[PDB]
DNA sequence: CGTCCGAAGAGATTCAGAG
DNA sequence: CTCTGAATCTCTTCCTCGTGTGGTCAGGACG
RNA sequence: GCAGAGGUUCUAGCUACACCCUCUAUAAAAAACUAAGGACCACACGA
C-alpha cells in the first residue's frame, strides 16, 4: 500500500538492505525536551516542578514565616505565533503560579499555623516553542541549539607528555559538578598527591582529609594497608602474609618454621608463594636492618607516662626501634610500601603538609580561598559546609551521580547530590590505583562522558538561577517582614526571573539566530549539537582533541556535517537516528542479534555500553532469517573494525544511514565522494536559497520527503479526509467520518503562509499541492513550502550538466550557465527585505510622517500616498523614497542604492496616545476587514460542516428530507427525532453550537481590540513603519552556485543558448562544469549523480515521448513497471496493477519532467544498476555522449559526460557583495571607511597588504592609501578638491590615527612627542 | 554583559589595539569588493570590472572630467548626474579608465604578488573578472572568492602601480626565479592534449609545409589534432650577437605540436614544444622564454598560449566519467592475497609465535605491499592497457584516458589523488596518528563501507583541523618574519667584501637534492671560481651568476662556489646590491633601495599553509 | 528645572645541593 | 652559607579579510 | 567671493567640502540651485 500523495509521484528507491526502523521525528530532540520542561510533572522530576521544588523553603530567621509552592499552570499565550512575529513581541505564556503562605506562632515550631493564604501569583514570563520547535524572541524566529558539554562526574585525566618536561606521566582527577566548584586532585612531579580546587593554587591534598574530620591514623588506615609487627624473644618475630610477597625482591633470607624458602639474591617466584601457602606460613623472621626502611602507621605512647614516644608517618631508625622495644609496644603497625605498584603517595604529602588538626586545615583552606583577611573557625567551617556539604551552593545532577558511581565502580545508581567523605576517599583511592597501574584513565572526547544539554535543561537551569536570585531577596525581606501585614505577592516579582529568562533566550552564547532559508537548514540547525556555550569549552580554549572526531561518534554525532573555519568539529550535527538519553547522553538504535538471528527489536545503546557488546555493520547481508550469509562479518567491538563470526555478534546497525545526519544524508552517492567534499556539500546544502518554482531532484536519497514532512515548512494534514476547497492562501480539509471525534470535530482548515520575510531575507511561500476532491490521509503533505515539491525537499533545481572545459569560462572551479537557465527562471529567487522606519522623540518638537518633504521632486513623491507612505504594490527602484519623514528644524526612509523590487505590504505600528495618520487608519481598517472576512469564512465553513454532520445523522430514525428544506437552517431543535442516543448527540451539538455562538462575538471583539490597541514599542518613539520589499534576484555572473557533492563555483558568463554544446538530438546543455575538479577534490559522487540523473531524464524523455503521442495506458504501465523493477532486487517493489489505471496517467504526467530516483547514503545505486538504467532508455550504457560545439558546430572528440545533476544556488549572491566606495562618513579614529557593510565602507587594507606594498617598491601608493585616502582630514579634503580639479597631487599631512595613538599613550602617563 | 571593559592599555596592544587595527593596516577609501570571474578573453595586463564599481570608485575623477568638459557647472550637479547614471556619464567614465590601474587585492595577501595592478576593462555585471593566469599567483579560486579593488589616485601612485604592480611586471615570484603566471590547471590540460600523438590517427604521415598548414588541416577536420606528421618550420635562434638566425628543417612531430609553433616567439627553439608539455614542461618553457626573449615577448607568448590552451581544451572535450577510471583486474587477487596473509599472521599470533607488536608490524607491512601492488596494477591499467593499431597488427601506446591525461600532465592531481579513485585508498590513520590495522580497501569508483567512510572522515577531520591550526600558525610566523625584517633594504651597490659562504650542493645521504646550478643562480660570487685547471678565472670575482654562467658551471663540472652572502655584508642599516644578488622577480641585479626583508619574510611565510605538522654504507654509482 | 548620589614558550622568582 | 641549576609561577599571544543577524552603566527622586 | 547682510524661490542661504551678483554699514532688476553626524560584544556564514 502507498499513500495517495506518494501515488502522485512515487520515488524509485534503491538499496538492497531492508529498513527495520522508520526514521524518527527529526525535531524530537527539541520538542520532546521542551515538553519535559513545561509539562506539569507530578513526580516533581525534570521540569519547572523540580525547579520550583528545589527552591521553595522560604524559612524566615526567627520569624516563623514559611511560603511553599503548591501548583502552577502556564497561561494561554497573549499573542499567537504569527501575531507575535509581526508585532515583534515574544511568543510567551504567562506563568500563573499558585502559592501558599502560612505563618506559625512565635516559639511554637511544632504548632499549627494561624492563617492560610492561597493565591495565584504571576511570576516570570516563559517563552514557548512553536510546532516547529523554535522560539520567537523579538519578531525573530530564534532556536536554541543543544549543547554537548562534559557531563558532571569524576574524570581521571593524564596530561601525558609535556608536563615536567621529562617524560614522567602525571595523573589528575576532577570532581566536575553540574553546579558548584571543581575539585582537582593532581600529582606533584615528585609523586605527591596535591589538591587544586577551582583551579586555585596547588595545595597538599591530605589537608582535605583533615578538613573532613580525619586524623593521620585514620588517613593511613584508609589509604594504606596496615602490617602488624610483634616483638618476640627471637628478635621481633615478623608477621608476613603470602599475598604481600608477590612481585617483591630478595629483601632478606626467608626462613620460617625451621625451613628455608627464599635465600639472598633470589626472586620470589609464584611457585615459592604456592609452596609457602601450602606450608601456610604466617610469621617470618626478618633482619633488624629491614625495619629501618618501614614507616610507622599509628601513634604509640608508653603505658607508664603516656608521652609521645613516636608519632605517626615517619621513618624508623635504630633509636626509634630501641625506644619502642624498651617501652613494650608489642604490636607495631607499619605501612605496606611497594615501589613497583603500591607506592607511597599520601605519606609524602603528609611530610609536605604542615597541618595536623581539622581547624588548621580549615584555616588554610580559607586562606587559599579568601586571602587577605583573618579567617575564623566558625567562618571556615561555614565556608566548607556551604562549599561541599550544602545543596544550594553545590549539587550534582542525577547524571552526575550516575557518572560518579560508574567511574568509581559503585553499585547504587542514584545518590545524594552533594559529596561526602566516602566519595572523596573513593576518588583518591581510584586515583592512587590509576597511578599504581591497575585501571585505566578515561577519554574526555568519549560520548559516554559528554552529555547533551537540550533547550529544556538550559531553560530549567536559567529558571533555577532566577528562582535563587528572587529567593535571596525574599529571605532578605522576610527577615524584617511582619506577619499578616502583606499579600504573598510583594516579596516575589516577575522582573528578575523574567529578565534572566529573556536574557538567556535572546542574547546568549547559544541562543542561535535560526538560519531559516531552507527546510534542510531549519531541520539541521534545530538538531545542531554545539560544544561551545555557557559551561562549555570556547573556540580558543578548545583542544585539538575535542574538535577531532572520536570512534564512538558512530551513530550518535555525524562525522561529516561540521562547519569548517574557526569552529571545526565543535558544532557537529546529530546523526539521523540518534536520540538523547534521559540522562542527556546520546543513544543509537541497534538491532538485537539473537543466537544467529538479527532480531527486529531495536535497543537504543549509549556510548559507554556500546563497547561492551559488538556491533555488526549495516552492510552485512542477511538471508531473511536474520542469519548472516557471511560467516565472518565486519564488526565494531571496541571502536575497532574487525571481522567476527556470526555467533559472536551481539548487535547490528539499524540501517545504513545511521552515521550521517540529515544534512549529509540527502547527498546522493555519499559513499563515493570524498569526506571533505561531502562535508562541504552538506554545509552548502544548509545555505541554498529557494528557487521560485522548486522541483524534485532527479537523483536523491529518499530522506527528502522525511526532512520536508518533519520540518515545519510544509502544511502536513493532522487528520485525513478530502479537500473540500483549496486556495492559494487556504486549504480546507473535510475530515472523514471514521477519523473525526464525536464532538467538536468539524473539518480542518489550513491557512498556508503566503510570501513572508524570512530570517535570511527569503520568501517562505507555501503553495497548495492538492486539487478539489483529492482524498488526503492522515499525516500527509498538503502545501509545498519553501524549497519543497510534492512533499519532497527540493533545495535547488536540477538541470543538464556537461563535464568539459569550455574556452576557460569554467577555468578551475567556475560554473558556466546557459541563457536557457536564465530564460526559464530556474534560479530566480524572491528576497523579502525589511526596511523599517522609526519616528523617535526629538528635541524642539517631534518629527512628522506626512508627505511634506522639502527639496525633493514631485516624481519621488508620486509613489507615496497622500500621507507619505508608499502605495502597496508599487515597484520602487534603487534610491527611491518609501515613507516620508522630516525632522524638525529630510530624514525620510529611502531604498538603498542598487536594490530594487516591489512592496508587498506596509505594516504600521503606532503607540497609544498619538493620533494615527491616514495610511495607518486605512491599514487598520483593511486589517479589521480581513479579520472579519476570515472569521465569517470559518463561520460559514464550520457551520456547513456541522450541518453535514447533523444531516448525515438525521438520515435514519426520523428522517425528513422535505421538512429540512422548508424551515430555515438556523433552527433545528424543533424537529421530531427518536428519543435515543442520536437525540442526545444532537442536543450536545446544539448546546455546543449555542456556546460557540456566544463566544464568536467575544473573540471577534478581542481580535478587534488586538488590532486597535497601540503596540508596545521602545521608549521615546512615536510610530514605527515597516515596509517589506520583494526583490526578485535572477541568476547573474558571480552568483555562487554549488551542487550537493561539494562542487562550488561562481557563474562566469551567461552564455547564449546558441553557443551551448548540443548533442545529436540538438538539446543544449544547461551548465558546462569543469572535469578538473573531480579527481583532485574527490567528489566522484557528482559523476555518479550525473550519470544517474542522465538515466532518470532518459526515462522521463521516453515517458514524454510515449505521452505526447496518444498511446494506450498499457504501454505506459508496462514501461513504468519495467523502470521500477530494474534488474537487481530492491526494497522498493512497487506493482502497477494495483493502481486505478487513471492515476497511472497522473503518475506518468508527474514523471514527464524526469524519473525520480532515490540513492540511499551507503547502499545506493551500483555501477551495474546505473548501466542497466542507461540501457533501459536510448542513452548509451557508457554515460557520456558526443557533443557538438555551439560555435564551431563540429563534434568534440572524446565524447563528454552529460547528465542532469541536482545543483543548488547558494545565498551568497554577487548582488550582496558589491561594496564600491569613493568617499563617505568616517569613524571615531577618523578612519574613513567606517567598518564597511550596509554602512558605506572601504575594505580594510590590512597589515598583510601593507607588507605586500612594502615588498614592492611602493612608497607613494602605500603612503597615499595609509594617509590621504584613509584618515588625514585635511589630506582627504585636499585630495578630493585636487582630483575634482584634475591635478592628482597628494598633500601628505599626517594620519589622525597616529595623533589618537599619541593622545592615548600620553593619557597613560607616558610623554610621547615629536621633535621639530 | 559581565566582560572586562577596555582600558587605556587594551586599546594600544593586541589585534584590536590602535597599532595593528588603525596604524599598521587601516581601512581605505576608493575600495570595493565582489566575487571574481574568469573572463579568459582578458590579457593579464588588464582585468574586468563592473560598471557600478567603476562609477562608484572613480566618482571624484568623473566629477573632475564633468567640470572640465562643462557638462555640469558644479560638483553638486555632477553628483546628481552620477546618481542618474546618464549616458554621458558612462562615456566620461570610459575616459578615466583608459590608463588608470587598479590594485586587485585578495584578502589573505600572503606574499608580494597577492596585490597586483590591472587596467580595468569596463564590463556589465557585478563580478570582478580576474585573468586566469594570475589566479595561481593570487592563490585565488572561483568558488565565491572575493578580492578588493583599490584605486591609485595620484600620478605617482598610478605610475608606480603601472611600472611595478602590473601582472606584466610580475612574472617571476619573489620566492624563486620560477614563473608565477605559468599555465596552471585547464590551459595546461589543453596543451597536454594538444602535444601528444596516436600511433594511428587521421591524417598521419603526410608532410606539412608549416604550422599554417597544420592549422588548416586540423580546422578542416581531415587530419587529427595529434598525428605524427613531418612539418617544415622556420626555427629562429639568437646564437649571433643578438641577431636571430633562421634554421629550416623537417622535424618529425605531430600536428598539435606544430599548432603551438606559431604561438611561441621567434627566439624559442622547437625542442621545447616537441614533448608532451605537462605543467613542468610549460614552466620550463616560460622560464626559457623569459630568460631569452625578455619580458614583453614573454607576456605576449603567455597570453597566446593561454588562448590556445583554453580553445583546444574546449575542442578536446576532456571529460570525466566512470569508464574513465579503470579497476585493475588484479585488484581482486591482490585483495585476496592480502586477506590470506593477514589471516595467516593472525593464526600465527593466536598460537603465540608472534606477539601483538610484531603482528601489527607485519600486517601493516603486508597491507602496504598490497597497496603498492594495486597502485602499480592501476597505473598499468591506466597507461598501458590502451591497445591501438598502426594500420598493421598490434601496438601499445601511452593512454589517452581522461583521468590519466588530467593527472600525468600535472594539470590537477597527484599520485595519491589518483590512487584514491581506482586503487585501494590505503591504510587510513586514527586521530592520534596510529594506523588502522585494516585499510580502506574499497576505492571511490566503487562504494565505501560505513566503517571505511568512518575512517575516511577521521582522516578528513584531522586534515581540516590541521589546516585550520596551520593557517593561524603560518600567519603568526609570517608576522614574526616580517617584523624581524622591514628594517633591511638595499642601501648600497657594493661593499668590496671578500667574505661570503661557500655554496655547495646539499647532500643528506641520498642523491643531490638541489644542484649547485639552481642553488647559486642569481648570486654574486666572492672569489674567482676555477675549473680543474688551476689559476683559471672561469668566473670573475664580482659577476652575477645568470643562466649563462650557471650553464657554463655545469659543463665545467664545478663542485663548490664561494658566493657573497647577505650575512657577510658589512653595510650598516642595510645591505649592498651585490651581496644580495638577483631580484628573483626581474632578470637583473637587485635595485638599489628595494625592500628585501619584507620580500624574504613573505616568501618564507607564504608556504607555511602548505607545510605539515607531524648499519652499512653502500655506494650508489661508479666514482 | 537642575543636581547628587588548552598550549607553548620565555622570563622572572623562588629555591635549593654541595662543597 | 651563598650561590648553581632547576622547578615553579606568571606573562603573552595563538591568521586575515569580508557578509548577514542579535545584545549592551542599568540616576531617580528631591531641593 | 573668505570678516556681514541683501536679492528674484521656499524658514534660512555669509564658500560651511559646498552654487550666482553687490558694498563696507545701504537691500533689489535676475534664470540653473541647497543640508556638512553615527561605537563594542556575541552568533552564524564565505573564502
Ligand atoms: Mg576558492
Amino acid at each position: 500500500v502507498y499513500s495517495y500523495t506518494e501515488k502522485k509521484r512515487i520515488r524509485k528507491d534503491f538499496g538492497k538492505r531492508p529498513q527495520v526502523l522508520d526514521v524518527p521525528y527529526l525535531l524530537s530532540i527539541q520538542l520532546d525536551s521542551f515538553q519535559k520542561f513545561i509539562e506539569q510533572d507530578p513526580e516533581g522530576q525534570y521540569g519547572l516542578e523540580a525547579a520550583f521544588r528545589s527552591v521553595f523553603p522560604i524559612q524566615s530567621y526567627s520569624g516563623n514565616s514559611e511560603l511553599q509552592y503548591v501548583s502552577y499552570r502556564l497561561g494561554e499565550p497573549v499573542f499567537d505565533v504569527q501575531e507575535c512575529q509581526i508585532r515583534g513581541v515574544t511568543y510567551s505564556a504567562p506563568l500563573r503560579v499558585k502559592l501558599r503562605l502560612v505563618i506559625y506562632e512565635r516559639e511554637a515550631p511544632e504548632g499549627t499555623v494561624k492563617d492560610i493564604k492561597e493565591q495565584e501569583v504571576y511570576m516570570g514570563e516563559i517563552p514557548l516553542m512553536t510546532d516547529n520547535g523554535t522560539f520567537v524572541i523579538n519578531g525573530t524566529e530564534r532556536v536554541i541549539v543543544s549543547q554537548l558539554h562534559r557531563s558532571p562526574g569524576v574524570f581521571f585525566d593524564s596530561d601525558k607528555g609535556k608536563t615536567h618536561s621529562s617524560g614522567k606521566v602525571l595523573y589528575n582527577a576532577r570532581i566536575i559538578p553540574y553546579r558548584g566548584s571543581w575539585l582537582d586532585f593532581e600529582f606533584d612531579p615528585k609523586d605527591n598527591l596535591f589538591v587544586r580546587i577551582d583551579r586555585r593554587r596547588k595545595l597538599p591534598a591530605t589537608i582535605i582529609l583533615r578538613a573532613l574530620n580525619y586524623t593521620t591514623e585514620q588517613i593511613l588506615d584508609l589509604f594504606f594497608e596496615k602490617v602488624i609487627f610483634e616483638i618476640r624473644d627471637n628478635k621481633l618475630q615478623m608477621e608476613l602474609v603470602p599475598e604481600r610477597l608477590r612481585g617483591e625482591t630478595a629483601s632478606f633470607d626467608i626462613e620460617a618454621n625451621g625451613k628455608v624458602y627464599v635465600e639472598k639474591g633470589r626472586r620470589i617466584t609464584a611457585r615459592h608463594i604456592r609452596q609457602l601457602e601450602k606450608d601456610d606460613v604466617k610469621l617470618i623472621e626478618v633482619p633488624v636492618e629491614y625495619i629501618a626502611g618501614k614507616v610507622v602507621a599509628k601513634d604509640y605512647i608508653d603505658e607508664s607516662t603516656g608521652e609521645l614516644i613516636c608519632a605517626a608517618n615517619m621513618e624508623l631508625s635504630l633509636d626509634l626501634l630501641a625506644k619502642l622495644s624498651q617501652s613494650g609496644h608489642k604490636r607495631i603497625e607499619t605501612l605496606f610500601t611497594n615501589d613497583l605498584d603500591h607506592g607511597p603517595y599520601i605519606s609524602e604529602t603528609l611530610r609536605v603538609d604542615p597541618t595536623n588538626d581539622r581547624l588548621s586545615a580549615l584555616v588554610e583552606i580559607y586562606r587559599m580561598m579568601r586571602p587577605g583577611e583573618p579567617p575564623t573557625r566558625e567562618a571556615a567551617e561555614s565556608l566548607f559546609e556551604n562549599l561541599f556539604f550544602s545543596e544550594d551552593r553545590y549539587d550534582l545532577s542525577a547524571v552526575g551521580r550516575m557518572k560518579f558511581n560508574r567511574s568509581l565502580l559503585r553499585e547504587e545508581i542514584e545518590g545524594s547530590g552533594i559529596l561526602s567523605k566516602d566519595d572523596i576517599i573513593d576518588v583518591m583511592k581510584k586515583l592512587i590505583d590509576i597511578r599504581n597501574g591497575k585501571g585505566e584513565v578515561d577519554d574526555i572526547d568519549h560520548l559516554g562522558n559528554r552529555r547533551i544539554r537540550s533547550v529544556g535543561e538550559m531553560a530549567e537551569n536559567q529558571f533555577r538561577v532566577g528562582l535563587v536570585r528572587v529567593e535571596r531577596a525574599v529571605k532578605e525581606r522576610l527577615s524584617l517582614g511582619d506577619l499578616d501585614t502583606l499579600m504573598p505577592q510583594d516579596m516575589i516579582n516577575a522582573k528578575p526571573i523574567s529578565a534572566a529568562v529573556k536574557e538567556f533566550f535572546g542574547s546568549s552564547q547559544l541562543s542561535q539566530f535560526m538560519d531559516q532559508n531552507n527546510p534542510l537548514s531549519e531541520i539541521t540547525h534545530k538538531r545542531r549539537i554545539s560544544a561551545l556555550g555557557p559551561g562549555g569549552l570556547t573556540r580558543e580554549r578548545a583542544g585539538f582533541e575535542v574538535r577531532d572526531v572520536h570512534p564512538t561518534h558512530y551513530g550518535r554525532v555525524c562525522p561529516i556535517e561540521t562547519p569548517e573555519g574557526p569552529n571545526i568539529g565543535l558544532i557537529n550535527s546529530l546523526s539521523v537516528y540518534a536520540q538523547t538519553n534521559e540522562y542527556g547522553f546520546l543513544e543509537t538504535p541497534y538491532r538485537k542479534v539473537t543466537d544467529g538471528v538479527v532480531t527486529d527489536e531495536i535497543h537504543y545503546l549509549s556510548a559507554i555500553e556500546e563497547g561492551n557488546y559488538v556491533i555488526a555493520q549495516a552492510n552485512s547481508n542477511l538471508d531473511e532469517e536474520g542469519h548472516f550469509v557471511e560467516d565472518l562479518v565486519t564488526c565494531r567491538s571496541k571502536g575497532e573494525s574487525s571481522l567476527f563470526s556470526r555467533d559472536q555478534v551481539d548487535y547490528m546497525d539499524v540501517s545504513t544511514q545511521q552515521v550521517v545526519s540529515v544534512g549529509a544524508s540527502l547527498i546522493p552517492f555519499l559513499e563515493h565522494d570524498d569526506a571533505n567534499r561531502a562535508l562541504m556539500g552538506a554545509n552548502m546544502q544548509r545555505q541554498a536559497v529557494p528557487t521560485l518554482r522548486a522541483d524534485k531532484p532527479l537523483v536523491g536519497t529518499g530522506m527528502e520527503r522525511a526532512v520536508a514532512v518533519d520540518s515545519g515548512v510544509t502544511a502536513v494534514a493532522k487528520r485525513g479526509g478530502v479537500v473540500q476547497y483549496v486556495d492559494a492562501s487556504r486549504i480546507v480539509i473535510k475530515v472523514n467520518e471514521d477519523e473525526m471525534y464525536p464532538g467538536e470535530a468539524g473539518i480542518d482548515i489550513y491557512n498556508l503562509t503566503k510570501y513572508t520575510r524570512s530570517n535570511q531575507n527569503t520568501c517562505i511561500n507555501q503553495m497548495p499541492c492538492v486539487s478539489l476532491g483529492e482524498p488526503v490521509e492522515r499525516g500527509d503533505v498538503l502545501a509545498d513550502g519553501p524549497s519543497t515539491d510534492l512533499g519532497e525537499l527540493a533545495l535547488g533545481q536540477n538541470m543538464r550538466v556537461a563535464f568539459m572545459p569550455w574556452n576557460g569560462y569554467n577555468f578551475e572551479d567556475s560554473i558556466l550557465v546557459s541563457e536557457r537557465v536564465v530564460q526559464e527562471d530556474r534560479f530566480t529567487t524572491i528576497h523579502i527585505q525589511e526596511l523599517a522606519c522609526v519616528s523617535r522623540d526629538t528635541k524642539l518638537g517631534p518629527e512628522e510622517i506626512t508627505a511634506d518633504i522639502p527639496n525633493v521632486g514631485e516624481a519621488a513623491l508620486s509613489k507615496l500616498d497622500e500621507s507619505g507612505i508608499v502605495y502597496i504594490g508599487a515597484e520602487v527602484t534603487g534610491g527611491d523614497i518609501l515613507v516620508g519623514k522630516v525632522t524638525p528644524k529630510d530624514s525620510s526612509l529611502r531604498v538603498p542604492n542598487g536594490v530594487s523590487g516591489t512592496v508587498i505590504d506596509v505594516q504600521v505600528f503606532t503607540r497609544d496616545g498619538v493620533e494615527k495618520d491616514k495610511r495607518a487608519l486605512e491599514i487598520e481598517e483593511m486589517q479589521l476587514k480581513q479579520a472579519k472576512k476570515d472569521l465569517s469564512e470559518e463561520l460559514q465553513i464550520l457551520e456547513a460542516g456541522l450541518f453535514s454532520r447533523i444531516r448525515a445523522v438525521l438520515v435514519a430514525g426520523g428522517v425528513e428530507a422535505e421538512k429540512l428544506d422548508k424551515l430555515p437552517r438556523d433552527r433545528w431543535l424543533e424537529l421530531g427525532l427518536t428519543d435515543e442516543e442520536k437525540q442526545n448527540q444532537l442536543e450536545q451539538l446544539a448546546e455546543q453550537y449555542d456556546e460557540l455562538k456566544h463566544e464568536f462575538e467575544k473573540k471577534l471583539e478581542a481580535k478587534r481590540r488586538k488590532i486597535t490597541q497601540g503596540d508596545d514599542l521602545a521608549p521615546g518613539v512615536l510610530k514605527i513603519v515597516k515596509v517589506y520589499l520583494a526583490v526578485k534576484r535572477r541568476i547573474q555572473p558571480g552568483d555562487k552556485m554549488a551542487g550537493r557533492h561539494g562542487n562550488k563555483g561562481v557563474i562566469s558568463k551567461i552564455n547564449p543558448i546558441e553557443d551551448m554544446p548540443y548533442d545529436e538530438n540538438g538539446t543544449p546543455v544547461d551548465i558546462v562544469l569543469n572535469p578538473l575538479g573531480v579527481p583532485s577534490r574527490m567528489n566522484i559522487g557528482q559523476i555518479l549523480e550525473t550519470h544517474l540523473g542522465m538515466a532518470a531524464k532518459g526515462i522521463g524523455d521516453k515517458i514524454n515521448a510515449m505521452l505526447k503521442q496518444q498511446q494506450e495506458v498499457a504501454k505506459l504501465r508496462e514501461f513504468i513497471q519495467r523502470a521500477y523493477d530494474l534488474g537487481a532486487d530492491v526494497r522498493q517493489k512497487v506493482d502497477l496493477s494495483t493502481f486505478s489505471d487513471e492515476e497511472v496517467m497522473r503518475l506518468a504526467e508527474n514523471l514527464r519532467k524526469g524519473m525520480p530516483i532515490a540513492t540511499p547514503v551507503f547502499d545506493g545505486a551500483k555501477e551495474a544498476e546505473i548501466k542497466e538504467l542507461l540501457k533501459l532508455g536510448d542513452l548509451p550504457t557508457s554515460g557520456q555522449i558526443r557533443l557538438y560545439d555551439g560555435r564551431t558546430g563540429e563534434q568534440f572528440e572524446r565524447p563528454v559526460t552529460v547528465g542532469y545533476m541536482y545543483m543548488l544556488k547558494l545565498n551568497h549572491l554577487v548582488d550582496d557583495k558589491m561594496h564600491a566606495r569613493s568617499t563617505g562618513s568616517y569613524s571615531l579614529v577618523t578612519q574613513q571607511p567606517l567598518g564597511g557593510k550596509a554602512q558605506f565602507g572601504g575594505q580594510r587594507f590590512g597589515e598583510m597588504e601593507v607588507w605586500a606594498l612594502e615588498a614592492y617598491g611602493a612608497a607613494y601608493t602605500l603612503q597615499e592609501m595609509l594617509t590621504v585616502k584613509s584618515d588625514d582630514v585635511n589630506g582627504r579634503t585636499k585630495m578630493y578638491k585636487n582630483i575634482v580639479d584634475g591635478n592628482h597631487q597628494m598633500e601628505p599631512g599626517m594620519p589622525e590615527s597616529f595623533n589618537v595613538l599619541l593622545k592615548e599613550i600620553r593619557s597613560l602617563g607616558i610623554n610621547i612627542e615629536l621633535e621639530d | 554583559n559581565k566582560r572586562p571593559l577596555k582600558s587605556l592599555a587594551d586599546m594600544i596592544k593586541g589585534k584590536q589595539g590602535r597599532f595593528r587595527q588603525n596604524l599598521l593596516g587601516k581601512r581605505v577609501d576608493y575600495s570595493g569588493r565582489s566575487v571574481i570571474t574568469v573572463g579568459p578573453y582578458l590579457r593579464l595586463h588588464q582585468c574586468g570590472l563592473p560598471k557600478k564599481m567603476a562609477l562608484e570608485l572613480f566618482k571624484p575623477f568623473i566629477y573632475g572630467k564633468l567640470e572640465l568638459r562643462g557638462l555640469a557647472t558644479t560638483i553638486k550637479a555632477a553628483k546628481k548626474m552620477v546618481e542618474r547614471e546618464e549616458a554621458v556619464v558612462w562615456d566620461i567614465l570610459d575616459e578615466v579608465i583608459r590608463e588608470h590601474p587598479v590594485l586587485l587585492n585578495r584578502a589573505p595577501t600572503l606574499h608580494r604578488l597577492g596585490i597586483q595592478a590591472f587596467e580595468p576593462v569596463l564590463i556589465e555585471g557585478k563580478a570582478i573578472q580576474l585573468h586566469p593566469l594570475v589566479c595561481a599567483a593570487y592563490n585565488a579560486d572561483f568558488d565565491g572568492d572575493q578580492m578588493a579593488v583599490h584605486v591609485p589616485l595620484t600620478l605617482e601612485a598610478q605610475l608606480e602601480a603601472r611600472a611595478l604592480m602590473m601582472s606584466t611586471n610580475n612574472i617571476l615570484s619573489p620566492a624563486n626565479g620560477e614563473p608565477i603566471i605559468v599555465p596552471s590547471q585547464d590551459v595546461v590540460l589543453g596543451l597536454y592534449y594538444m602535444t601528444r600523438d596516436c600511433v594511428n590517427a587521421k591524417g598521419e604521415g603526410m608532410v606539412l609545409t608549416g604550422p599554417k598548414e597544420a592549422e588548416r588541416l586540423y580546422r578542416s577536420g581531415l587530419a587529427s589534432l595529434h598525428a605524427r606528421v613531418k612539418v617544415r618550420i622556420t626555427e629562429y635562434e639568437k646564437d649571433a650577437n643578438g641577431e636571430l638566425v633562421a634554421k629550416t628543417s623537417l622535424k618529425d612531430t605531430t600536428v598539435g605540436r606544430a599548432i603551438l609553433w606559431m604561438i611561441v616567439p621567434k627566439g624559442l627553439p622547437y625542442s621545447i614544444v616537441n614533448q608532451a608539455l605537462g605543467k613542468k614542461a610549460i614552466s620550463k618553457m616560460l622560464n626559457t622564454c623569459y630568460r631569452i626573449l625578455g619580458l614583453k615577448p614573454t607576456v605576449i607568448f603567455a597570453d597566446q598560449i593561454m588562448y590556445t590552451g583554453f580553445a583546444y581544451a574546449a575542442r578536446s572535450g576532456a571529460s570525466v566519467g566512470i569508464d574513465d577510471m579503470v579497476i585493475p583486474e588484479k585488484k581482486h587477487e591482490i585483495i585476496s592475497e592480502a586477506e590470506a596473509e593477514v589471516a595467516e599472521i593472525q593464526e600465527q599470533f593466536q598460537s603465540g609465535l608472534v606477539t601483538a607488536g610484531e603482528r601489527y608490524n607485519k600486517v601493516i607491512d603486508i597491507w602496504a605491499a598490497a597497496n603498492d601492488r594495486v597502485s602499480k596494477a592501476m597505473m598499468d591499467n591506466l597507461q598501458t592497457e590502451t591497445v591501438i593499431n598502426r594500420d598493421g597488427q598490434e601496438e601499445k601506446q601511452v593512454s589517452f584516458n581522461s583521468i590519466y591525461m588530467m593527472a600525468d600532465s600535472g594539470a590537477r592531481g597527484s599520485a595519491a589523488q589518483i590512487r584514491q579513485l581506482a586503487g585501494m585508498r590505503g591504510l587510513m590513520a586514527k586521530p592520534d596518528g596510529s594506523i588502522i590495522e585494516t585499510p580502506i580497501t574499497a576505492n571511490f569508483r566503487e562504494g565505501l563501507n560505513v566503517l571505511q567512510y568512518f575512517i575516511s572522515t577521521h582522516g578528513a577531520r584531522k586534515g581540516l583541523a590541521d589546516t585550520a591550526l596551520k593557517t593561524a600558525n603560518s600567519g603568526y610566523l609570517t608576522r614574526r618574519l616580517v617584523d624581524v625584517a622591514q628594517d633591511l633594504v638595499v642601501t648600497e651597490d657594493d661593499c668590496g667584501t671578500h667574505e661570503g659562504i661557500m655554496m655547495t650542493p646539499v647532500i643528506e645521504g641520498g642523491d643531490v637534492k638541489e644542484p649547485l646550478r639552481d642553488r647559486v643562480l642569481g648570486r654574486v660570487t666572492a672569489e674567482d671560481v676555477l675549473k680543474p685547471g688551476t689559476a683559471d678565472i672561469l668566473v670573475p670575482r664580482n659577476t652575477l651568476l645568470h643562466e649563462q654562467w650557471c650553464d657554463l658551471l655545469e659543463e665545467n663540472s664545478v663542485d663548490a662556489v664561494k658566493v657573497r652572502s647577505v650575512v657577510s655584508c658589512d653595510t650598516d642599516f642595510g645591505v649592498c646590491a651585490h651581496c644580495y644578488g638577483r631580484d628573483l622577480a626581474r632578470g637583473h641585479i637587485i635595485n638599489k633601495g628595494e625592500a628585501i626583508g619584507v620580500i624574504a619574510a613573505q616568501s618564507i611565510g607564504e608556504p607555511g599553509t602548505q607545510l605539515t605538522m607531524r648499519s652499512s654504507i653502500q655506494v650508489k654509482n661508479k666514482g
